[PDB]
């Protein structure tokens, strides 16, 4: 939801993990009712049942204007 | 009854709203009227604090003046978003709005119905998309041919400059793009093509440059400007002053810890270096030939650079963003944030590394890369207001070449689209089509308002557009019954038309399409609108 | 029938902005608005020239004749005079010569294009006529070149190179000012002959310091670079020889403090007695390995505490201070050192060697000199400028300026190449062209025949601001190239050229003896900017306005 400083990424992108700029709290709850995920604040809480899942596609679309995000739902 | 509503205002309806959008929209494309075509007029914008911009480019001319009248308003913003994503197409809509206003505003006075006219531009817009099929060409990406780059990428140049830049300017797009097409086929405008203002001899010297250039440079003497063999190392991490979090200092008892203390900045700084002296130790065979440099996305401490100084290692600080994306695609290695962990793997390659000092500034040039995967395009020219204008010439050039890649078609040029939906839609039979009765009217109001680009291709070469399309719609006539399929263009040099397919005349498919549909919308909106008025609170 | 109109539906941009086209004789007007800072440079053009003087809203005035500096000062409004403006900027940047050709040379190419709009010609054919001509121009250049400087340094071979170029700033004296810049060239000067080497030279490594007062043929060259400066403990001429050794610290002399909350912590009154000199050593052991090196000077960038300066008085060691970088910069490149930021003992390698430092009164106040000798040669030379008013001594410096950027013109070409001077480049070069506008079919030889009228203004500048008639003197030149070539080699009719003053009827011979040239490198891009500076306002059909 907030910024994400630059050593952070290295570690994610070790492991897999993506990095995304800060988000608004209004598209924080509609990407929770997409994928089924859970909100979580606490690093150490983290579980896998509040990770997402189910999710189609994931792909980046160039528009002159600004980058887009697609996240496609199995449904 | 609006004075009653509120003490002062000011309203507009009927046929005083009326004369809102056509006569605004007028004097709009009467300013852009001169500006379509080669052989357009050149104008240039000098505002209240001194800059100059000099351009022919119709975006520009909207965006830097003001405009009062709120009808222009909904046309500028739909003029500046065709740029936006088609990267042209803003004169065009322009020409499209105004005159389809004018057009149908004729009928408007005879007691026609503002809504049965917009219901008529629907139906007429739609056969344009089914004559579409059949009017573009298929193009194979299979063959890369190169002609059919060069032709396609001098039609956004000869209009914006003459043929001199053109010449220059046409190998060096064309170079551009090519590294853009691979098998993957994904085509990435913003990281494979960049514009790079700078000043040096003449705009007509303009070259193309095979990797990335930096604004960036040695600041010590000692580092070598030229290096054959450089491995560049991709750091995000900065070595300098850090925020120090809320600033709680050091304490010292006595005299001999005060300087005992004043090393431990050093401390953090010298932990990175050893990584980089280690990394250094497994390419330095052949290290006279070879080289190392660095290249930061931050400002690096002046108090390290005197040791990248003694290993003969180049630093580059204070580079941008966007810079740090492309290292991979030019060099071909990857991206290190922390120094921690390192492999010769993610090390790029360079088969040659020179700086070019000129005044203050110093540049840093990168080439001969085994195979890159992304080049650059030097700008250069005489004046500021020279550089924006090459700026906005190639920029346009560039979604120009870069949508024809992205599909299989292609679309000709030279006014042939336009003369073709004339005949196309007055000979139609009007049973096939949806509209009838008094809908009729709305359609040929669109395509009459089709003839006008191709008119005013020919009032900027001095010839009467009357006469120039008199031969071209004779020479339709006699096409069709002699078994052969030939598009006809407009020639402005002698006056005659053409053949856009010969003479290398093509247009993009993304900028017609979004054009006439986007046009359409702004003056069917604007006909439906039967008041004007202002209201608010300041 | 009270009122007009007011041009009806205007409202469409603001009030402000106003529209200009070609049409309505603005075209006519903008050529119009270039003559009114035209004359203004020609009085300024050749050795006769007339400097002006411009005072800015600050009130610092500039006497200069040069195009490129005058235009700085100046408000500029009509937008196609920036165009000229910024054209003979570049000029002065790029080739730092020619600067007057270009303001001269664009403004003659509209003047000569107001009759080609008169008689009909489009602006896309005026356009073509000046691109084709250029090109034939370029290419005749290099084809009546004559003679070569040959060998990098001589004593001769530089009073044909940046003499000719300072004689049209601040004319005065000729050889007085041609020793003083030819002296401090040859010092930058890497030699290394029969090496093999890439030779290299720098525009900036030449400093002007102005001191008023005394006389021009007071000046000298000093090898080292002047500041004015005083030294803090105590002055000594060093007279005890054996040179020096110095060394450069681009950081301050003072104790070690941490970056953040520096703060001295006592806990008892054991450690309070030993703080005071607990400092004191610090700066000691410091200062004494500085001192057992046999270092005699240190040159720092920024202040110094006292309790730093102390321990070099001691020793008898001189402080200098070098204030922002671009100072301290210059200083290594005379002595050969390489500044560390430590305080440590410096490296033996990284020492300059000074001879000898002096400090005596030039203009009133003390003055440090860092002048070299014969041996140990330095790089970076400055030239001591006396003079009697600071305006003079302002363009001046810019003259010295232009004979150093002649250097560079010495570098990146295969060499000199001396063209004629005198303004016998330009008026050969009407002949070719007028002979090369009749081969050329069709309505294009208009504008390639006025485009070599233009060039015309050459002789009629030095003609008018010699006090000398132009039509008796004018077509008397052209006597010597109407003749053409005759029927045997050697021809010495192209070093004709226009004379200032004297007894006028042409004269001074041959320019060959006369030794004024001109630097093929810088008129190539003189006509080129100017040529382009010429077009943009021709290729500009509409001009619009902001706020006025």
């Amino acid at each position: 939801e907030k910024g994400v400083s630059d050593l952070a990424q290295h570690y994610l992108l070790k492991g897999g993990c993506s990095v995304l700029r800060r988000v608004k709290k209004s598209d924080n709850n509609r990407i929770a009712r997409v994928t089924g995920a859970t909100i979580v604040n606490r690093v150490e809480d983290l579980k896998e049942s509040d990770v997402g899942t189910n999710c189609g596609l994931f792909k980046v679309e160039m528009i002159g204007d600004e980058y887009f995000s697609f996240l496609d739902n199995c449904k | 009854s609006l004075q009653l509503l509120n003490p002062k205002a000011e309203s507009l309806r009927r046929d005083a709203a009326l004369k809102v959008n056509v006569t605004s929209a007028e004097g709009l494309q009467s300013v852009l009227e001169t500006n379509l075509g080669p052989k357009g007029t050149l104008k240039m914008l000098v505002d209240g604090a001194g800059n100059i911009k000099l351009t022919k480019d119709g975006k520009v001319l909207l965006t830097e003046m003001q405009i009062q009248s709120p009808t222009a308003v909904l046309i500028a913003r739909a003029a500046a978003a065709q740029d936006e994503i088609t990267g042209d197409g803003t004169t065009t809509v322009v020409c499209l709005v105004g005159e389809l206003l004018r057009q149908a505003h004729r009928f408007i006075q005879e007691g026609v119905h503002p809504r049965i006219i917009t219901d008529g531009f629907e139906i007429a817009r739609k056969e344009s998309m089914k004559f579409l099929d059949e009017f573009k060409i298929s193009k194979t990406n299979l063959s890369n041919d190169r002609e059919f780059l060069l032709q396609v990428a001098r039609s956004s140049l000869l209009t914006k400059v003459d043929a001199d830049l053109t010449e220059v300017l046409t190998p060096i797009v064309t170079d551009a793009v090519l590294s853009v097409y691979d098998a993957q086929a994904d085509n990435l405008d913003l990281h494979m093509v960049e514009i790079m203002q700078m000043q040096h001899l003449s705009p007509k010297d303009t070259t193309f440059i095979k990797g990335l250039v930096l604004d960036h440079g040695g600041r010590h003497p000692d580092m070598p400007t030229r290096v054959k063999n450089a491995y560049v190392l991709i750091l995000n991490v900065s070595l300098e002053y850090e925020k120090t979090e809320v600033n709680s200092g050091f304490f010292y008892s006595s005299a001999d810890q005060r300087d005992k203390l004043a090393a431990s900045e050093r401390k953090f700084v010298d932990a990175k270096l050893k990584k980089i002296i280690d990394l250094k130790n497994e390419v330095c065979g052949m290290d006279p030939d070879k080289g190392f440099v660095i290249i930061n996305q931050k400002g690096i401490d002046p108090m390290s650079l005197d040791v990248f100084a003694k290993h003969n290692i180049l630093a580059l600080r204070r580079a941008k963003r966007r810079n740090m994306e492309r290292l991979q695609l030019v060099t071909g290695g990857e991206a290190q944030n922390s120094v921690e962990d390192l492999s010769p793997q993610i090390l790029g390659f360079s088969g040659l590394v020179y700086q070019e000092t000129i005044g203050e500034e110093k540049f840093t040039y990168v080439t001969e890369n085994t195979d890159p995967k992304s080049c650059t395009i030097l700008i250069k020219g005489s004046t500021h207001y020279a550089l924006a204008q090459t700026k906005d010439a190639v920029r346009d050039g560039l979604r120009a070449v870069a949508n024809v890649l992205k599909d299989k078609n292609i679309i000709p040029g030279a006014g042939a689209f336009y003369i073709a939906l004339s005949r196309y839609l007055r000979s139609a039979n009007m049973n096939k089509l949806g509209a009838k009765g008094k809908t009729k009217t709305g359609i040929e109001a669109f395509a009459e308002a089709l003839l006008v680009i191709p008119k005013t291709l020919v009032k900027n070469s001095g010839f009467d557009p009357l006469d120039v399309l008199a031969m071209v719609e004779d020479e339709l006539d006699d096409a069709q019954d002699s078994d052969e399929t030939r598009y006809v263009g407009v020639d402005l040099n002698i006056g005659d038309s053409c053949d856009p397919t010969i003479e290398g005349i093509w247009d993009s498919y993304r900028v017609l399409r979004n054009a006439i549909t986007g046009a359409t919308g702004i003056a069917s909106n604007l006909l439906l609108c039967d008041e004007l008025l202002r209201a608010g609170r300041s | 029938s009270l009122r007009l109109p007011q041009n009806p539906n205007a409202g469409l941009f603001k009030q402000g902005y106003n529209s200009y086209s070609n049409a309505d004789g603005q075209i006519i007007k903008s050529i119009a608005a270039i003559r009114e800072l035209h004359q203004m440079c020609l009085t300024s053009m050749g050795p006769c020239g007339r400097n002006k003087i411009i005072v800015n809203h600050l009130g610092k005035i500039i006497i200069t004749n040069d195009a490129a500096t005058m235009l700085r000062e100046l408000d500029i409004v009509h937008p196609a005079v920036k165009v000229l403006v910024m054209a003979t900027e570049q000029q002065k940047i790029d080739m730092g010569d020619g600067t007057n050709l270009v303001m001269i040379l664009a403004g003659e190419l509209l003047n000569v294009s107001e009759k080609l709009i008169s008689m009909g010609l489009s602006a896309v054919e005026i356009i073509q006529g000046y691109n084709m001509a250029r090109k034939f121009t370029l290419k005749e250049l290099d084809e009546m070149v004559v003679g070569e400087i040959t060998d990098k340094n001589d004593k001769n071979e530089l009073l044909k190179m940046i003499k000719p170029v300072i004689s049209s700033k601040k004319y005065g004296s000729e050889d007085i000012l041609s020793e003083l810049v030819s002296e401090a060239v040859s010092h930058v000067l890497p030699v290394a002959q029969q090496a093999g080497e890439i030779p290299y030279f720098n525009v900036d490594s030449i400093r002007v310091v102005k001191i008023m007062g005394g006389s021009l043929s007071n000046s000298t060259v000093i090898k080292g670079m002047v500041f004015n400066r005083e030294p803090e403990g105590h002055v000594k001429s060093l007279s005890e020889d054996k040179k020096h050794k110095v060394a450069v610290f681009t950081c301050p002399l003072d104790i070690a403090n941490t970056e953040t909350k520096g703060t001295v912590l006592l806990h008892n009154a054991q450690e309070m007695l030993d703080f005071s000199k607990g400092e004191e050593k610090q700066i000691d052991a410091m200062m004494k390995e500085i001192a057992d090196m046999g270092v005699e000077c240190i040159v720092a960038g920024a202040g110094v505490g006292e309790l730093a300066l102390h321990y070099l008085n001691r020793y008898g060691i001189l402080v200098l201070k070098v204030p922002s970088k671009f100072e301290l910069r210059r200083l290594c490149r005379v002595c050969g050192a390489t500044p560390l930021p430590r305080l440590g003992a410096p490296t033996p390698e990284e020492l300059g060697l000074v001879e000898t430092v002096k400090t005596m009164e030039i203009g009133g106040d003390r003055v440090t000199v860092f002048k070299q000798e014969q041996g140990e040669i330095s790089r970076t030379s400055t030239i001591i400028l006396r003079g009697a008013t600071q305006n003079n001594l302002d363009d001046i410096e810019r003259a010295i300026d232009d004979g150093v950027a002649a250097v560079k013109g010495l570098m990146k070409p295969s060499g000199g190449k001396l063209l004629p001077g005198a303004g016998a480049t330009e008026i050969e070069l009407i002949s070719r062209i007028t002979k090369y506008g009749e081969r050329t079919p069709g309505l294009l030889q208009l504008a390639i025949k006025q485009f070599a009228v233009a060039f015309e203004v050459v002789p009629r500048t030095l003609a008018e601001t010699a006090g000398l008639d132009v039509n008796e003197v004018l077509p008397n030149l052209y006597a010597a190239h109407n003749v053409t070539e005759p029927g045997a080699v050697k021809t010495d009719h192209l070093y004709k050229g226009v004379d200032i003053d004297g007894e006028s009827d042409e004269g001074v011979k041959d320019i060959r003896e006369e030794n004024i040239y001109d630097m093929l490198a810088t008129k190539k891009f003189a006509i080129n900017v100017a040529t382009e500076a010429a077009t943009t306002v021709l290729s500009i059909d509409q001009i619009i306005m902001a706020k006025k």
